[PDB]
């Protein structure tokens, strides 16, 4: 499989203009983005994926400003990054799946908002 | 690029109560990309055995060192078996998507239980 450098939660004020969900593979071995695949699940949902093959990212309307940075994948970073509005709407456990060719795995992050 | 084979080497498999079974598998291509699962017979109401998801799975353990790119080896090995593990077992590779299609399967598997070694 491919590894994961896990975090139980991430907590998020007002004072957070995007949020963040990291996703951390230890040992990412990839030579391409184009060998890379990227889904980040909310509630059974595919609510973001980036096909590197593609190379095209895919969002419900809901979660229209989630994204990933593409230039970090390489790196083993497949952190999303959604507007604040978009983040109160949708708090709870996400799952970040990647694939690199056929090796597979995935974490859960729950998206926590607390009150200031 | 020869277009991928997916290989069972051993048609069935036969094991004694509580022993464990290695079904095995290897794979000639790592693309197109996605990802190796284990199945219990084929069609609609088939039951999912192995992926390489972490914790998912209890009974049954990776053979082969899979957490390296180089990996071309999806052998299995399921502990604790009952006669309730026997049947015919596919190794499947899948296509990524929303949702990811299956692209590859090979020829199966059968496990059989004996009562006594
Ligand atoms: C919110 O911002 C703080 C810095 O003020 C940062 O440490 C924290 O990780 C951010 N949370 C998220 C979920 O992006
Ligand atoms: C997220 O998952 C954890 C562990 O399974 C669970 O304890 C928690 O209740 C879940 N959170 C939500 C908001 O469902």
């Amino acid at each position: 499989q491919l590894l994961f450098n896990k975090t139980k939660s991430v907590e998020f004020t007002f004072g957070n203009d995007t949020v963040v969900i990291p996703c951390f593979v230890t040992n990412m071995e990839a030579q391409n983005t184009t060998e890379v695949y990227v889904k980040w699940k909310f509630k059974g949902r595919d609510i973001y994926t980036f096909d590197g093959a593609l190379n095209k990212s895919t969002v419900p309307t809901d979660f229209s400003s989630a994204k990933i940075e593409v230039s970090q994948l390489l790196k083993g970073d497949a952190s999303l990054k959604m507007d604040k509005s978009d983040a109160v709407s949708h708090t709870g456990n996400y799952t970040c799946e990647v694939t690199e060719l056929t090796r597979e795995g995935e974490t859960i992050i729950e998206l926590k908002y607390r009150v200031v | 690029e020869e277009e991928l084979q997916v290989i069972q080497p051993d048609k069935s498999v036969s094991v004694a109560a509580g022993e464990s079974a290695i079904l095995h598998c290897t794979v000639t291509s790592l693309i197109p990309v996605g990802p190796i699962q284990w199945f219990r017979g084929a069609g609609p109401a088939r039951e999912l055995i192995y992926n390489q998801k972490e914790g998912h799975f209890p009974r049954v353990t990776t053979v082969s060192e899979s957490t390296k790119r180089e990996n071309m080896d999806f052998s299995i090995s399921i502990s604790a078996i009952t006669p309730a593990d026997a049947g015919t077992y596919y190794c499947v590779k899948f296509r990524k998507g929303s949702p990811d299609t299956e692209f590859k399967s090979g020829a199966g598997t059968e496990l059989s239980v004996r009562a006594k070694p």
